[PDB]
């Protein structure tokens, strides 16, 4: 009772993602090797070799040289495959121009990308996704307004708030207000930096200058707006984004400090407070410490970080910054019903790329590869997509219910995991071209685990139980193939078969609040983004507007963001096409180049 | 060698508590009350049962406005959760639960005490407070001194609470992470038990500025809350915590030990009634009247003398006892804050008094101020970072571990404690805002709330040893 | 002494696993390698070359008095102070007579004094040099080495999951193996270096012979670990490997919740 | 409640040390020798007088190849230092000095002791070692317990050394920073006394992975060096440090306390001779022979029984005592490393044995391995990070606080200590390279070098209390 696999036939464009890699039926266990010209089969690597020759001549030191590959064998003795972004043919919304690119035509595929196009090092959409997270500072303003009204003695009104925000938008990136003879920043360098606010009080929202407003009523469907507004209440939260260029000179911990300076100044200047009045220190303290929401928490000494590093971001904060939950595709994509699978598979895309390439690679390890093929596998060619939907189809038929409604018993988790594992293995076993595409055991193992957890999370609404299904895939995978992933893959899988429902000191913690500093997760690729997706989808499936923090969810519902948090697979593909214009470049102040 | 010189210890009413006390007997390395103070900070925590219960019930776990949502009205949302609407939406409840922790506080307290106790006679204490909303916990010395760390009360209490709740209510596997979160907050994703419900007076053990700083990482607001704004008790608590901290930093050693001990005795314990006498003489005046009183008292007691008269008639003074001169400046510094910030009943000028009492002293005498530069230096840094855009905050959020105020060797935070004690409610981030639970719970401990007489009585018990 | 059962063995696949890992079962020799060819293939030392040392002979290093150490006789390589050397093999996903976790289990049951890593694409074995040579006779010459599906390769190891070449041979980027006159022959050593004469491994097995001896489950041939009617079915209706997997998951979950919960389960 | 079940404690020669010991009596919360081990780690430091003297003399202060250069031959450099060469170049000496610290070690030790001592007969000790090149220092409990931190021996010793050297040689003002640097290294620019000459067995107090981890931040190489490679004593030291650490982490509580205590007793203290018996039975074989011995011993002792026989004849076993089964797997795990890494006399395969002993146990029995996942998980992580490009290192640099190896609840690091003890010198980052001074100096402390008999004797002294 199962449909044709999505990796052989995309739902609308009917592309065969696996066949396209080879021009041969992927069911056939036969291939010729050593006949591709090595790297000459790759446009990017061939172009890179030519560029490298020019670079060597200019700088006097050799660089990229494919002929160094070991023992006379250039890379490319097998097909160096291209990739198709999963699911783009099933989108119908999100066609607006963004700060990074003109409007995408929803439904348009991105196929034929090379591996190097989806390397974090080469892909500005991926870098900008992280930069947008870490340059964000979020604060309640209630205490600052209280200090002004009682200590200083001046009334706060919508008019004074509007002036405050106009001044903060002048000074957050570019300008000065109070002082003579003060240096300023070139506006071209900081055009991505701005500040807005949101509130659950609709009368206040309507009284504010809409240019400074994240409009919850406009951004979210009514049931989600209702839930978010109920949590925000009659309060005002500020969302400020410091310059991308600035975090690229330093760290995300700059954000709360920077906004502390500039918001304090905007208060002084909008309310005419004397320079050096004692109230000033309440503003910076409020912004840095007193009423503050961070994307990430600090990390301990071995991996020391201030706030707003990727390693400090809780899984559920990665879940909730993603905005797929408010898209038409997520709200009506299952024949008019909500589609938590779409939420899962989108949210896991920045989840995986940022935690594994942005953080584990570009902070904790590194090098020229970005570990890119490992992670490309989770958002391309409809493979994980097919397996995840398979579990949902199976479960909806078996339990005769909708998403989020299968009883969240351990037995039901194990049944769904057994079927999704089975289906994953059936396809890798029956399609030699797919087994060769996902040539690393880690890709295949993470994919069956992720699909299982996606199905359980979407079908039960329970994020811990969905992630329990991930770890149960360990024996199901190992006892079938007699191989798993790379040498160090199954640290967390083995131990979380036990830790998921432990309460020992550093073992127990809800999945929403786990993150890259949970010790089991602190080292290895191929996992955290899956959990992130599962958390997001579990909440979506049970009728919630967010999983972990309504302030985070609202704070990223903002069309002025450089990265489109609603459609991350698409965005990464656009970066793969070299069509994503990031923020933070220094063109305004450097020579013609 | 022992610090045998005798001092008298006076209470905050200006009357003697104990006479003829060798300086040695108030030092942290000797005095049993000072040492018990450190021990109680190490061994005491509070369990917020009301907070844990609310987090589990509503899904508002941890901090930062976190909310794990359970949706009880899924069929009223205007959504279809089945393709084509085949099946109507059914709500689930998967992140929250109602446990009667506060109602059951007495039985919970008994179970907690049994899990923490090592042996029946070991002194473990668990007290039910706030109608069952809070437990005060003091672990035994036996447990606390097992290893090398000061965090054992925190860690054992969090695990014991988690285990005993899981057991008492016979909770299912789903509850393990959620009950853990109710007590531990975001641990171990955070090093801190961030947003949890087990609270220590001490900061997380990742947070020191250097080795030995733990007893310094205690906000002035905590000290003022715990002493309920009784000025010289706040001074004594702060000064004693600083004194313990400076032993642990290694600075109460060798040719610096007497200097460091005298800061504590003279500024923190009203030795020889100097602080009280200076406030009494100058209290109807200004900072400068305290300057006059301090120099006069130093002259009267033989601590300083005229060294040279310049042709204009200006006189350089010499310190006949440099460490005692420093300590007299430290005593005058707290008196000056009491007079100046006391007159205004407003704490903010404490930073200005710290700077200009010391500056005026040097211009008046030709002798170096407290800490040979640190008193003025911290007057500068603390003033700046309590009146500018860059960082800092109001006076009460500073501590001996705060980067702005750490430098002075033990004589700066006590004047902040004095000023905040005298404040009439001019702050937003006052003790009520940052330290209310700390003051309500830990302020019930007599030694924390009223250290002066305890330290003096303990010194009298050991005085004949030196 | 207790008699090991090793693992559940309810079918041909798992009985093949049990045979590989049970040290009381002799692995049949299926090819002969000259000493020169054997050492050339390994590539660490050639015939007649002295063993290199990483430390002095054990009797010269002054081991402390230590009653526990007394109970464990050193291997010959340990007595000599040989360097610890690595050999790497890769088993195709396509019906190999040994696969990667079975290598670890076999090594730890059959060979003394080992280090060993399992990866999806290769398996390392690291032993004192002379000890490694003895182990490699089993790895290269017995029924656990089909020349086309179990190959020796020290790096650039991709191929386990690649499609088979037109002759049924697993891919090697460096081309250390080639099919020549129906025989598999190493034309380069395990390091990809030149060899004076190719090392003949003889004929590979046919696909039906590989399937009879394979340790892997494969859905396409009709032998998945998990059959279509197995998810959620009672234990008595599923393979013993799945019964075992379910048990391990239940007991890890419950035991790590509270250890006493698994008493008697 | 007390852990009253009786065990026998055996030495590493397989002969009984003490019989009929209640499990309670070996726990860190009760056993005086275990508690004294923590206390000695907290209170002891070494002063490298030879290193301080050399730094001052040559200008090679601190670490990282730092060198403050003094140039004694300025007129031979081919430079002019005056316009037009009007005045010939003259050398100066401004960053270095020659002090006879090693030759004066005995007097220095006396001056140091006097500065550290609080009261006569308080237990402060300073011992001259290495013919004057090193002092062993143990501060009194009186000093160490003044505040809340474990760093007081480190901080007081560094300051006392600096003060006493400045005084003894009557050095000028220029010397203050340099003598400070000779002892403290880069402190306070670094939190550590980085490149200094006062050494603790404990890491800097900024470096924990979480609260309670200090006794876990001790490399296996340090443990092996301190026990001079006597395998089971290294195991006992590591296991006991881990046991203390797990108390301080809060994990030796409530329904987990017995499980945690049995890991220590069975794996770390050769309880009931299990470890020795398993090695004796299987030592001529392979890892798998230890698997057979472990399952056989668990059956013999009634810890497990056949639960079900599947149609193939495969038997699932049930744990009649789950915590004891876990502890027997932990004992088998250390025995397996001893047999496997012992046969090779090479430590590197320890990570593989950690993984596959546990994996074989599960396949053999249908019961969960050590730590319900952690034993295999750390087998995986430790194997990866000791054989890959990404991080890590050789076995001896790991510890209970290392991110790669922290997860297992107390039963992983002791097997590293066993493997490194058995290694014949196959590493380049062996105990001699990372831990030579530690082994030479702290290995002289009998309790550190030879904890098994001390723990057993102390348990026998208190056995009648439970
Ligand atoms: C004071 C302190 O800030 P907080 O009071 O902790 O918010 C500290 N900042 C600074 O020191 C800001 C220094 C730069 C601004 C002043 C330039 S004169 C910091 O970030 O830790
Ligand atoms: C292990 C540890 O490194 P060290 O052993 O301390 O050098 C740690 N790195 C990592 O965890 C690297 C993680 C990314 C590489 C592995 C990806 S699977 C760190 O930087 O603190
Ligand atoms: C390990 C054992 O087979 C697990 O049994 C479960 C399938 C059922 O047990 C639960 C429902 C009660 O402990
Ligand atoms: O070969 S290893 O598994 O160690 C590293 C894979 S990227
Ligand atoms: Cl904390
Ligand atoms: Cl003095
Ligand atoms: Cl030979
Ligand atoms: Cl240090
Ligand atoms: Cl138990
Ligand atoms: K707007
Ligand atoms: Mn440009």
């Amino acid at each position: 009772k199962y449909p044709k696999q999505l990796f052989l036939e995309s739902k609308n464009s009917k592309m065969n993602s696996i066949e396209m890699k080879y021009g041969q039926d992927p069911a056939i266990n036969r291939a010729e090797f050593h006949v591709y010209g090595g790297v000459r089969q790759s446009k990017r690597k061939s172009e890179a070799w030519e560029a490298a020759k020019r670079i060597t001549k200019e700088r006097g030191i050799p660089n990229y040289n494919p002929d160094l590959h070991l023992k006379g064998a250039q890379m490319g003795q097998k097909v160096l495959q291209t990739y198709r972004i999963t699911g783009l043919d099933r989108e119908w919304a999100g066609g607006e121009d963004t700060p990074a690119h003109k409007g995408w035509k929803p439904g348009t595929d991105i196929a034929g990308l090379e591996m190097d196009d989806l390397n974090y090092e080469n892909n500005p959409a991926m870098q900008q996704c992280y930069d947008d997270m870490r340059r964000t500072a979020i604060n309640g303003l209630s205490i600052a307004h209280e200090t002004i009204e009682r200590r200083f003695g001046k009334e706060v009104t919508p008019e004074t708030i509007n002036l405050y925000f106009e001044m903060l938008n002048h000074n957050i990136g570019a300008g000065a207000i109070m002082m003579e003879h003060t240096a300023e920043t070139n506006p071209e360098l900081v055009k991505d930096s701005y500040a807005k606010c949101f509130t659950g009080n609709d009368e206040l929202a309507d009284a504010l200058d809409q240019r400074f407003l994240i409009d919850i009523n406009k951004m979210f469907p009514k049931y989600q707006a209702d839930q978010i507004k109920a949590e925000v209440g009659d309060r005002i939260f500020q969302v400020a984004r410091i310059p991308t260029m600035a975090v690229r000179t330093s760290d995300g911990g700059l954000s709360r400090a920077w906004v502390g300076q500039q918001a304090s100044l905007a208060f002084l200047c909008a309310y005419d407070i004397p320079a050096g009045d004692a109230v000033t220190s309440d503003f910076v303290f409020t912004i840095k410490h007193g009423d503050v929401v961070f994307m990430g928490t600090q990390l301990p000494y071995r991996r020391a970080q201030r706030n707003n590093s990727a390693g400090g971001i809780a899984l559920g904060y990665y879940s909730d910054c993603n905005q797929t939950s408010r898209t038409p595709e997520a709200l009506e994509g299952l024949d008019g019903g909500i589609d938590p699978v779409k939420v899962i598979v989108e949210a896991l895309t920045p989840g995986c790329v940022i935690t594994d390439q942005g953080w584990l690679h570009n902070y904790l390890a590194g090098g020229s590869s970005g570990w890119s093929n490992y992670i490309i596998s989770v958002y391309t060619d409809e493979v994980l997509e097919d397996y995840g939907y398979h579990g949902a189809i199976y479960a909806m038929d078996k339990w005769k219910c909708g998403v989020g409604e299968v009883p969240n018993t351990y037995e039901n988790m194990m049944t769904i995991a057994e079927e999704v594992s089975r289906w994953s293995q059936k396809n890798y076993d029956e399609y030699p071209g797919l087994m060769e595409a996902h040539f690393g055991g880690s890709q295949r193992y993470s994919i069956q685990a992720a699909a299982s957890g996606a199905a359980v999370g979407a079908m039960t609404g329970d994020p811990d139980l969905g992630n329990a299904a991930w770890h149960y895939n360990t024996p199901l995978c190992k006892e079938h193939y007699l191989r798993l992933g790379f040498y160090g893959h199954d640290l967390q899988d083995q131990q979380n078969m036990g830790h998921t429902y432990s309460y020992r000191s550093d073992q127990g913690i809800p999945y929403e609040l786990k993150g890259p500093n949970y010790p089991d997760f602190a080292m290895n690729v191929g996992h955290m983004g899956g959990y992130i997706g599962i958390i997001a989808g579990a909440a979506h499936a049970r009728g919630a507007a967010y999983s972990t923090n309504p302030i985070i969810k609202a704070a990223f519902a903002d069309p002025n963001l450089q990265f489109d948090f609603r459609y991350p697979r698409r965005e990464f593909g656009i970066g793969g096409l070299r069509q994503f214009m990031p923020a933070g470049e220094r063109d305004a102040v450097i020579p013609p180049h | 060698a022992y610090l045998t010189e005798k001092i008298d210890l006076y209470g905050d009413n200006g009357k003697v508590l104990e006479s003829d006390i060798p300086l040695e007997a108030v030092t942290p390395v000797q005095n049993p009350a000072v040492r018990e103070l450190a021990s109680i900070f190490k061994r005491s925590v509070a369990v917020n049962l009301g907070g844990a219960q609310k987090a589990l019930s509503t899904g508002h776990y941890a901090n930062e406005y976190i909310h794990f949502p359970d949706i009880p009205n899924k069929d009223k949302l205007g959504i279809k959760s089945s393709p084509g609407g085949k099946y109507p939406p059914k709500s689930v409840k998967v992140r929250t639960m109602d446990l009667p922790l506060v109602d059951d506080a007495d039985d919970i307290a008994a179970r907690l005490k049994e899990r923490l106790q090592v042996n029946p006679d070991d002194g473990t204490e668990v007290r039910v407070m706030k109608k069952g909303n809070v437990l005060y916990v003091k672990i035994s010395e036996q447990l606390a001194n097992t290893g090398v760390e000061y965090t054992t009360a925190l860690t054992t209490t969090a695990q014991a609470m988690t285990d005993l709740v899981m057991e008492k209510y016979d909770l299912d596997f789903h509850a393990s992470p959620l009950v853990h979160c109710a007590f531990y907050g975001r641990y171990p994703q955070t090093y801190e038990f961030m947003g949890g419900n087990v609270i220590s007076l001490l900061a997380a053990s990742c947070a020191n500025e250097g080795p030995g700083f733990a007893m310094r990482n205690i906000m002035a607001n905590h000290i003022v809350a715990a002493t309920r704004k009784r000025t010289l008790e706040a001074v004594a608590l702060s000064s004693t915590l600083e004194a313990i901290g400076h032993v642990e930093m290694g600075d109460a050693i060798g040719r610096w030990r007497r200097w460091q001990a005298l800061v504590h005795a003279c500024q923190g314990l009203n030795a020889n009634n100097v602080v009280y006498d200076l406030v009494k003489e100058a209290g109807h005046g200004c900072t400068g009247d305290v300057v006059a009183a301090t120099v006069g008292r130093a002259l009267e007691d033989g601590i300083i003398s005229v060294k040279k008269t310049l042709p204009s008639g200006y006189k350089f003074y010499t310190a006949n006892d440099p460490s005692m001169w420093n300590a007299y400046v430290c005593a005058g510094l707290v008196a000056a804050v009491i007079v100046n910030q006391g007159a205004a009943r407003a704490a903010q000028g404490v930073s200005s008094t710290l700077l200009y009492f010391n500056d005026l002293i040097e211009h008046e005498t030709g002798l170096p101020h407290a800490g040979y530069g640190d008193g003025m230096g911290n007057g500068v840094s603390f003033s700046f970072f309590s009146h500018a855009i860059y960082g800092g905050g109001s006076p009460g959020i500073f501590s001996g571990n705060h980067i702005v105020t750490r430098h002075s060797k033990g004589f700066a935070i006590p004047v902040i404690a004095a000023a905040v004690s005298l404040d009439s409610g001019t702050a937003v981030y006052g003790p009520e805002a940052t330290s209310g639970l700390v003051g309500d719970i830990f302020g019930e401990v007599d030694l924390i709330r009223r250290p002066m007489e305890a330290i003096a009585s303990a010194a009298a018990e050991i005085k004949d040893k030196f | 002494v207790y008699q090991r059962q090793f693992l559940p063995a309810d079918d041909r696949v798992t009985k093949n696993r049990k045979k590989v890992v049970d040290p009381s079962v002799k692995l049949e020799k299926i090819r002969t390698l000259s000493d020169k060819d054997f050492l050339t293939l390994i590539g660490h030392r050639h015939l007649g070359e002295a063993y290199r040392s990483v430390n002095p002979p054990l009797a010269e290093i002054g081991e402390p008095e230590d009653p526990i150490r007394e109970l464990v006789p050193p291997t010959e390589g340990a007595k000599a102070g040989d360097r610890v050397c690595t050999i790497i093999m890769t088993d195709s996903v396509y019906n190999p007579p040994i696969a990667h976790y079975t290598r670890a289990w076999m090594y730890h049951n059959r060979f003394r004094g080992i280090d060993n890593g399992v990866y999806s694409g290769r398996v390392t074995l690291e032993m004192r040099e002379r000890d490694l040579e003895e182990a490699c006779r089993t790895l290269f010459e017995t029924e656990i080495c089909d020349a086309s599906r179990d190959q020796v390769r020290q790096y650039t190891c991709t191929g386990h999951s690649c499609r088979l070449d037109p002759d049924g041979m697993m891919f090697d980027p460096i081309e250390r193996c080639i099919m020549s006159g129906g025989n598999v022959v190493y034309q380069k050593d395990s390091f990809g270096n030149p060899v004076d004469t190719p090392i003949n491994m003889g004929k590979p097995l046919s696909e039906e012979e590989l399937i009879e001896r394979t340790v892997v489950y494969r859905t396409d041939r009709g032998e998945p670990m998990t059959r279509e009617g197995d998810p959620g079915a009672p234990d008595e209706e599923v393979r013993e490997a799945l019964q075992w997997s379910r048990r391990i998951q239940w007991l890890r979950m419950l035991g790590n919740m509270v250890p006493d919960k698994i008493k008697g389960m």
